[PDB]
RNA sequence: UGCCUGGCGGCCGUAGCGCGGUGGUCCCACCUGACCCCAUGCCGAACUCAGAAGUGAAACGCCGUAGCGCCGAUGGUAGUGUGGGGUCUCCCCAUGCGAGAGUAGGGAACUGCCAGGCAU
RNA sequence: ACUUACCAACCCGAUGCAAACUGCGAAUACCGGAGAAUGUUAUCACGGGAGACACACGGCGGGUGCUAACGUCCGUC
RNA sequence: CCUCCUAAAGAGUAACGGAGGAGCACGAAGGUUGGCUAAUCCUGGUCGGACAUCAGGAGGUUAGUGCAAUGGCAUAAGCCAGCUUGACUGCGAGCGUGACGGCGCGAGCAGGUGCGAAAGCAGGUCAUAGUGAUCCGGUGGUUCUGAAUGGAAGGGCCAUC
């Protein structure tokens, strides 16, 4: 399997899961260059907040937006939008992505910003 | 070399057919493999067989890219 | 068959016990296992016996 | 002497030969033989019809047999009751429908063909007709 | 390293002009070299496939990994799970380092040498060679080496055909027929 | 509002495969470096981190294209519930239901939420 | 290593066969919901009294037998 | 006792009908978290052959599943590693299947536990065989009983042989 194929394989099961338990989650993204966040209806077709190093408001205040401290700044940005709208309770989807360095500094950002998950 | 046995039938099959009104907890089709899947408020259990996890109606539908067969309940 | 009967004994003081069965042969060595005791309702090791 | 070089079970329930034929045009050849009736073909019956209708045709010429004796006949012999058991395979029969091309000719003319097919005929347990390929 | 440099500076620039490539990206690279050693003695003796990994890892400076019978065949009297060889694979620095070092001093100490195949292309652009005595390789010594042991060289590329594999490595002087 | 790209879904081949063409500002990809976080029953391939010198070659997206997959009538044929009948191993008639295969033909998906780039 | 009036799996095109084959797939039958008419409650529950557990032929769908038997074994009328 | 066909597209359905298998295994081959992906064929490669291990391509689950068969299985149920004992104790809405004795599936509740950052998952094993009622007797435990009374014997209850 080619690397995207390969992690979507890896995603499937935990989606499945939130799917069946009717959670609201927290998808990342992750790119060599960028990282991003989305909050996502248990439908799974409408995102409710977004977050991510594409966004010139965000990307403007980092040095790479491809390392840990952008992935932190994304995470906390997230949280405080969701937060904004009446989110709080999420589930965190690492879309077949490691729970480590960039996915890991996003989510315990969004978790100190003050999301529940 | 000789024939002459055979096994106890199991009782397999359908139980609650689609529109069906049930109480949660009722087996919805008792069978050897997964050849019906759960869905919504419907439970698998260690010999696949499909309950139901809420108290409604049956509901059979095909889903996903594989085409597979899931139960649901629908609410009521 | 050639697998035997072994009792699993609280180490808690009660006379409690789990029951299971051993290939004695492959594995000489007593079994030990943390085990829910419901006398002192706590997780206690258990140790192999005779049955 | 026509028989299945092996097989995933060594007997047959009876069943039925109910319908029309499946393969009643002629595929390979010029003519064909075909069964107006129903019934089933002996391996033997079968091995026959082809030394009658190759004899005729002094060796020359092509011959395709569409049939294939695949379905096993059990017998129980004589003093010998009924049960205990399946009777033990005998020989093998093609289950015939009406309108299967059972044989087919070509490199011979017409005439030919038409004697060597009745010779063959004469050998069937079952009615058939003369047939020629044709354009759809 | 000092290979990996001398691809970039002049090899590089060899293939670009030799087959008129419209992007770098197209010039073939190493992509990885594999060495593998087929004990298949190891059933009866299971300390010469230890003697076989000792030896391989002193040719290529890794840990190599026991490859064990991937299917059970009586032909060869092995059941699966069998440890029947060793592998080690190549990337990067130590590719380069022993690339070099098989190019410089290890396949000009083969006895009677007067050139490898240019043939063993496997239609695809990879290189495949075996070396018939480890003692080539100068990390062996022929004083401790209990016995005379041979491996099989792989040179996977990115090359699509066999005449630009060939190329690729005829452009780090790879001593051909 | 339009074009393009990323993410997440609906739908589950009319949606896929192949062949041809095409895209890099942005996005995406490969890519650069690796002591370290973290990783390899060996390997920085993958997982991972720090990046931006290069390239769209591969991949991926898009546009085209019926070689294949796939969808697919009408009509006929096969079967069959009920009632009747024959030369009753099998059929026929009245009535209702009516395939499978094949044929004409269709077909190079359609669609929602959010974000980014560009243009008016 | 070279070669042959022989045999030849796979693969491609064409042709059939299958109770224990299925990339298809009915009629019926069966489960469930609602509604009328009809039917001396025909239904369910509990309680008192049983009898019966050798079936036969005919139709249809089959196993077995020889698509033999006024044969034999199931299903259904 | 289990699997398939006969069995007539719900269940069930007979014969000394047609085919096979069980009377066990496993402290990991169980739980969880994270990861991974076959068979077969073509080409190249020391010893090395039709077949061992290595590389690439085709292929796409035809492999695998402790074992018969059938249904499943990629989100794998298949293969590996880290940590582990949920192979937990008390219960159980509601169902399935039985003439019955019984046998099965089960979310959820309480207590306590493992794994995971978390959502969560775990009351053994892909599922369906792997079994023996009652009586009598043995062992351990026990706010029960204890033939005048206090004990004890014996009996009960719970666990087990
Ligand atoms: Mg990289
Ligand atoms: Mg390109
Ligand atoms: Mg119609
Ligand atoms: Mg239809
Ligand atoms: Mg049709
Ligand atoms: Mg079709
Ligand atoms: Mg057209
Ligand atoms: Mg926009
Ligand atoms: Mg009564
Ligand atoms: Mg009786
Ligand atoms: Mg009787
Ligand atoms: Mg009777
Ligand atoms: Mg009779
Ligand atoms: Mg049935
Ligand atoms: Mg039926
Ligand atoms: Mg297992
Ligand atoms: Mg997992
Ligand atoms: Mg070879
Ligand atoms: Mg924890
Ligand atoms: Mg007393």
């Amino acid at each position: 399997m080619d690397k995207k194929s390969a992690r979507i394989r890896r995603a499937t099961r935990a989606r499945r899961k939130l799917q069946e338990l009717g959670a609201t989650r927290l998808v990342v993204h992750r790119t060599p260059r960028h990282i991003y966040a989305q909050v996502i209806a248990p439908n799974g077709s409408e995102v409710l907040v977004a977050a991510s190093t594409v966004e010139k408001a965000i990307a403007e205040q980092l040095k790479y937006t491809g390392n840990k401290d952008a992935a932190a700044a994304v995470g906390k940005a997230v949280a405080e939008r969701a937060l904004e709208k009446g989110i709080k309770d999420v589930s965190f989807d690492r879309s077949g992505f490691q729970y480590h360095g960039r996915v890991q500094a996003l989510a315990d950002a969004a978790r100190e910003a003050g999301l529940q998950f | 070399t000789r024939n002459g046995r055979d096994s106890e039938a199991k009782r397999l099959g359908v139980k609650r057919f689609g529109g069906e009104s049930v109480l949660a907890g009722s087996i919805i089709v008792r069978q050897r493999g997964t050849k019906f899947h759960a869905g919504a408020n419907v439970g698998c259990g260690r010999d696949h067989t499909l309950f139901a996890k809420a108290d409604g109606k049956v509901k059979f539908e095909v889903k996903g890219p594989k085409n597979r067969k899931f139960i649901s309940i629908e609410a009521e | 068959g050639i697998r035997e009967k072994i009792k699993l004994v609280s180490s808690a003081g009660t006379g409690h016990f789990y029951t299971t069965t051993k290939n004695k042969r492959t594995k000489p060595e007593k079994l030990e296992l943390k085990k829910f005791d419901p006398v002192v309702r706590q997780h206690v090791i258990y140790k192999e016996a005779k049955i | 002497m026509l028989q299945p070089k092996r097989t995933k079970f060594r007997k047959m329930h009876k069943g039925r030969n109910r319908g029309l034929a499946q393969g009643t045009d002629v595929s390979f050849g010029s003519f064909g033989l075909k069964a107006v009736g129903r019934g089933r073909l002996t391996a033997r019956q079968i091995e026959a019809a082809r030394r009658a209708m190759t004899r005729a045709v002094k060796r020359q010429g092509k011959i395709w047999i569409r049939v294939f004796p695949d379905k096993p006949i059990t017998e129980k012999p004589l003093a010998v009751r009924m049960g205990k058991g399946k009777g033990n395979v005998e020989y093998w029969v093609a289950l015939i429908q009406p309108g299967k091309v059972l044989y087919e000719m070509d490199g011979v003319p017409e005439e030919l063909a038409r004697e060597a097919f009745k010779l063959a005929a004469a050998k069937l347990p079952i009615k058939t007709t003369f047939v020629t390929k044709t354009v759809m | 390293a000092k290979l990996h440099d001398y691809y970039k500076d002049e090899v590089v620039k060899k293939l670009m002009t030799e087959f008129n490539y419209n992007s770098v990206m197209q010039v073939p690279r190493v992509e990885k070299i594999t060495l593998n050693m087929g004990v298949g003695e190891a059933i009866a003796d299971k300390k010469l496939l230890d003697n076989a990994a000792a030896d391989l890892a002193a040719i290529s400076g890794q840990k190599p990994l026991i490859t064990k019978a991937r299917k059970s065949v009586a032909g060869f009297k092995i059941r699966q799970g069998y440890p029947i060889g060793c592998k080690v694979t190549l990337r990067g620095e130590r590719m380069w380092e022993f690339f070099e070092r098989l190019i410089t001093i290890a396949v000009p100490r083969i006895r009677d040498f007067r050139g490898l195949s240019a043939k063993s292309f496997d239609g695809r652009g990879n290189y495949s060679m075996g070396v018939r005595e480890q003692i080539i390789f100068p990390e062996i010594d022929y004083d401790k080496v209990d016995r005379v042991r041979g491996l099989d060289i792989t040179i996977t590329t990115t090359a699509k055909s066999d005449e630009e594999g060939r190329a690729l490595l005829a452009a780090f002087d790879f001593p051909f027929r």
